């Protein structure tokens, strides 16, 4: 039962050795994406009636 | 035109959608090794069995093959007309008891959030194998609290009362108990009678009479 | 204008103000939900639009006729005949529900395939066109045009007659007794009791085939339905009868008034008895 | 055998410490300075009528015009959403379907469910079955096209698998979940995907090496839904515990929780808007809630159904949200 169970540890070993980035850099990248693409979001900033395909 | 294609396809939808709405759909639930197979032999992943009896088309879905958790796919069968539950009477001593495991399975489907209004057809199986093996062993092995004569008539009526009284929704759903026979006509006829009673009572609840 | 008449008005006003909100609430709950678009809810919303029309138009028209403003004759026919059309439509809608509830127990397996909601609409439209003919029959020449022009000519005037308009003055009683009551009110009442007696046998037979309480509750539901219909329409129609066959039979005035509001009262009790009993309908109102 | 497993638990302790080590700030205080968006009022622009049973899945085509929906009536309907026209109605061999997918070329759809079979249908032949991919041992819960040739599937048997459609074989299997997999989401670059399971964990998978790079925990119950943030460096999960959570791949931990005390029902579906600013989530309470993904305040509600919202999706161009429901209707919103 140990030999089948042991294989999870090598996966956990793979997860253990990776480099992690700080939340301050990670969270900054998400807000940077949102601000840069605000103009291409028709749900965030509503579009005029004529431009809107479903209800022109 | 494109709206002509939309209207032709919509005609086939309404045509096929009423042809498949006059068919009784029956979820079949049982325990492992509980005698589900003998019922399906008489009437002819998820397995669909289609039979027609007395101008009623019955679709019976044996979903016991699924080893996945029940809570993730049991809401697909919310619209089934009735639930056929098969219990092996002979398995009251076999294996934590097998009859105690079937009673907890029954108490989950009957008191479910989706099956509040769906009637349960209860089948008790192997009444001949139950009748002979009941003298070498009492029901005190299975049900200790039993105080009755150890004969087939009293013992079967107590097991049926244990299974029935797990119905907390006594007003909206009903358990129809039939002991299965070896003759093919009798078991299918009971299924048709139980389905007929539930369909009539479903019609009565839409008037406001029931 | 009179003590009895004033009392009748106030009763009519509250009958209207209880008939219009309850019935529009039936129509509202039908239109907002999509689980109430089968065959039997078509008949119920047919009854609902009939009875809200009663509380909307029939009650003000009935009040105006009672007060008797002086009116030309053909103008009073177009006022008095919408009372006949709308009230009749209520009766025929009630009959249509009973045939629907009879088919649920006579042919319960093939019910959905036989009375399909398309066929529901032709029967509903059939009820309404039969409602309009019976109401417009006075305008086609079955009225007191004959009798009134003799009385008009006697005092000397000529032209078109102007009368204090009252329902007994413009609508002949041989129409009301022989055509409204004996053909279009009394056979619907007798078809209802034959349908519901037959329904009770089939329901009782199935139950016998904890059960005594449900059977008595079903009998109480059917009895209440038949009694409320027979308490509404029957007294007014009998009063018309004993005014035709016994011309000299004197009856008090407030008796005639009290009969009329009972007829209107049926349109108020309809949603309580018919739609509020269905479980699916009740829960979308509570929620 | 016991001491070896705690040694794995010893690895878990440093992983928690390592994740804690890089939590230098919170997403909420970093995004504290920006003005909140305020109320968003999407109205239903279309009601797609024609299904006759519960709708269990839908998927937009990549042209943002066609969409496919799957229902328990055994019909796969392709809708031209602009005109409400039905383009195709595909009759299903098994009606117990739980998932559908639209191929990015538009030439194929996929569908499957309790039949344990993923059926591929060629739309440009009428529509006919081109392949039935067999091999899962539980219900097919989700499926997504990498391209026309390849399709990733998830299954109740606790595995996911990548299939080569031409040969019909599993080319790589993805094992490591300890509960039935409920949902998967392809990365925008399609080299990675995430899966969500009933073991309350999400796992990021590498397609070409075929094993789990990272596992994200934090949920206390089943994950029913999962969706990548549009840049592929984060994702959101939806759970039966009434919370959504945003997880970052590079920070390898939870960044934000989206929940209210007045929502206690399960989440059935999640999706991001085009810019990533809005996280829309479908709930058992018949409503869809629109969350501001940067600040976690609820921005709006979409209340137009009489039963559970079982599926939703945002168009590739971002122009619209479709919601599908157990009450048999789809609605298009913007
Ligand atoms: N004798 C009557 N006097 C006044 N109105 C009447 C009379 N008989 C019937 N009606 C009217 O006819 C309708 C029934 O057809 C009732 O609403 C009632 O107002």
């Amino acid at each position: 039962s140990i030999a089948q169970a042991r294989k999870l540890v090598e996966q956990l070993k793979m997860e253990a050795n990776i480099d992690r980035i700080k939340v301050s850099k990670a969270a900054a990248d998400l807000m940077a994406y949102c601000e840069a693409h605000a103009k291409e979001d028709p749900l965030l900033t509503p579009v005029p009636a004529s431009e809107n395909p479903f209800r022109e | 035109a494109a709206a002509e294609r939309s209207k032709m396809i919509d005609k086939n939808l309404r045509e096929d959608g009423e042809k498949a709405a006059r068919e009784v759909k029956l979820l079949l639930l049982g325990a492992g090794e509980s005698g589900k197979n003998t019922i399906v032999k008489q009437m002819k992943g998820i397995v669909e069995t289609h039979f027609t009896f007395k101008d009623l088309h019955f679709k019976m879905f044996d979903v016991g093959a699924q080893r996945s958790e029940r809570k993730k796919w049991i809401h697909c069968f919310e619209g089934v007309t009735a639930i056929i539950f098969c219990v092996a009477l002979s398995a009251y001593d076999l294996v934590m008891n097998r009859m105690h495991a079937s009673m907890k399975l029954f108490d989950s489907i009957c008191n479910n959030k989706w099956f509040t209004d769906t009637s349960i057809i209860l089948f008790l199986n192997k009444k001949d194998l139950f009748e002979e093996k009941i003298t070498h062993s009492p029901l005190t092995i299975c049900f200790p609290e039993y105080t009755g004569a150890n004969k087939y008539d009293e013992a079967a009526s107590y097991i049926q009362s244990k299974f029935e009284d797990l119905n907390k929704r006594k007003d909206t759903k009903e358990i129809y108990t039939h002991f299965t026979c070896s003759t093919d006509t009798k078991n299918v006829q009971f299924v048709f009678d139980a389905v007929t009673d539930v369909i009539i009572k479903n019609n009565l609840k839409d008037c406001g009479l029931f | 204008i009179s003590a009895f008449q004033a009392a009748y008005i106030g009763i009519e006003v509250l009958i209207a103000l209880v008939s219009v909100p309850g019935n529009v609430l039936v129509i509202w709950a039908v239109k907002v939900n999509q689980a109430l678009r089968d065959a039997t809810f078509c008949f119920i919303v047919s009854l609902a639009v009939a009875d809200v029309a009663v509380g909307a138009l029939v009650i003000p028209l009935a009040i105006l006729i009672n007060i008797g403003p002086q009116t030309y004759f053909h103008t009073c026919l177009m006022v008095a005949c919408p009372v006949l059309i709308l009230t009749q439509s209520s009766i025929l809608a009630l009959l249509a529900i009973a045939v629907d509830r009879y088919l649920r127990v006579k042919i319960p397996l093939r019910y959905k395939m036989v009375v399909t909601p398309r066929r529901a609409a032709v029967a509903i439209a059939g009820c309404w066109i039969l409602s309009f003919v019976v109401g417009l029959t006075p305008m086609f020449g079955w009225n007191n045009l004959s009798a009134v022009e003799r009385a008009w000519a006697a005092n000397g005037s000529m032209g078109e007659p102007v009368i204090k308009c009252e329902f007994e003055k413009v609508i002949s009683m041989e129409y009301m007794v022989y055509f409204n009551f004996f053909v279009w009110v009394l056979p619907p009442l007798l078809l209802m009791v034959l349908i519901y007696l037959e329904v009770f046998y089939l329901i009782r037979k199935q139950l016998n085939k904890k059960y005594y309480g449900k059977e008595l509750k079903i009998a109480k539901s059917l009895a209440l339905i038949l009694f409320l219909f027979a308490l509404s329409w029957l007294p007014l129609h009998i009063l018309n009868c004993i005014t035709l066959f016994c011309p000299s039979c004197h009856k008090p005035s407030i008796l005639t008034y009290i009969a009329i509001f009972l007829t209107h009262g049926n349109s108020a009790m309809n949603p309580i008895v018919y739609a509020f009993r269905i479980q699916k309908f009740r829960v979308t109102f509570l929620k | 055998l016991d001491q070896l497993r705690q040694e794995a638990e010893q690895l878990k302790n440093q992983i928690r410490d390592a994740r804690k080590a890089c939590a230098d700030a919170t997403l909420s205080q970093i995004t504290n300075n920006i003005d909140p968006v305020g109320r968003i009022q999407m109205r239903t622009r279309r009601t797609l009528r024609g299904h006759l049973a519960k709708i269990y899945a839908m998927h937009w085509g990549t042209d943002s015009r066609l969409l496919v929906s799957a229902s328990q009536d055994g019909k796969l309907i392709i809708w031209d959403s602009y005109t409400t026209n039905k383009v195709h109605a595909i009759p299903l061999r098994s009606s117990w379907v739980m998932t559908c997918a639209y191929a990015p070329s538009g030439n194929y759809v996929a569908c499957g469910g309790l039949d344990n079979i993923c059926s591929i249908y060629n739309l440009k032949t009428n529509v006919r079955v081109s392949r039935e991919l067999a091999g899962h041992t539980g219900y097919l819960s989700c499926c997504r096209f990498l391209d026309d040739n390849q399709i990733v599937t998830s299954s109740g048997d606790t595995t996911c698998a990548l299939w080569d459609i031409e040969t019909g074989q599993q080319t790589t299997t993805f094992t490591g979940h300890t509960g039935d997999v409920m949902s998967l989401s392809l990365a925008p670059d399609t080299r990675l995907f995430v899966s969500g399971a009933c073991d309350a964990s999400a796992k990021l998978w590498d397609v070409r090496e075929g094993m789990c790079r990272q596992t994200f925990t934090g949920h206390e119950s089943d994950i029913n839904a999962i969706c990548f943030f549009p840049n592929g460096n984060a994702f959101a999960t939806g759970s039966d515990d009434a919370t959504c959570r945003l997880f970052d791949l590079r920070a390898d931990q939870e960044l934000m929780t989206y929940s209210h005390d007045n929502i206690i029902c399960g989440i059935t579906s999640v999706s991001f808007s085009k810019s990533g600013r809005l996280l829309l989530a479908g709930y058992d309470d018949f409503n869809c809630n629109v969350w501001d993904a940067l600040k976690a305040d609820r921005a709006g509600v979409l209340a137009g159904h009489d039963n559970r919202v079982s599926c939703l999706g945002v168009t590739d161009d971002g122009m619209a949200v479709a919601t599908g429901s157990w009450d048999s209707f789809l609605k298009i919103w913007n």
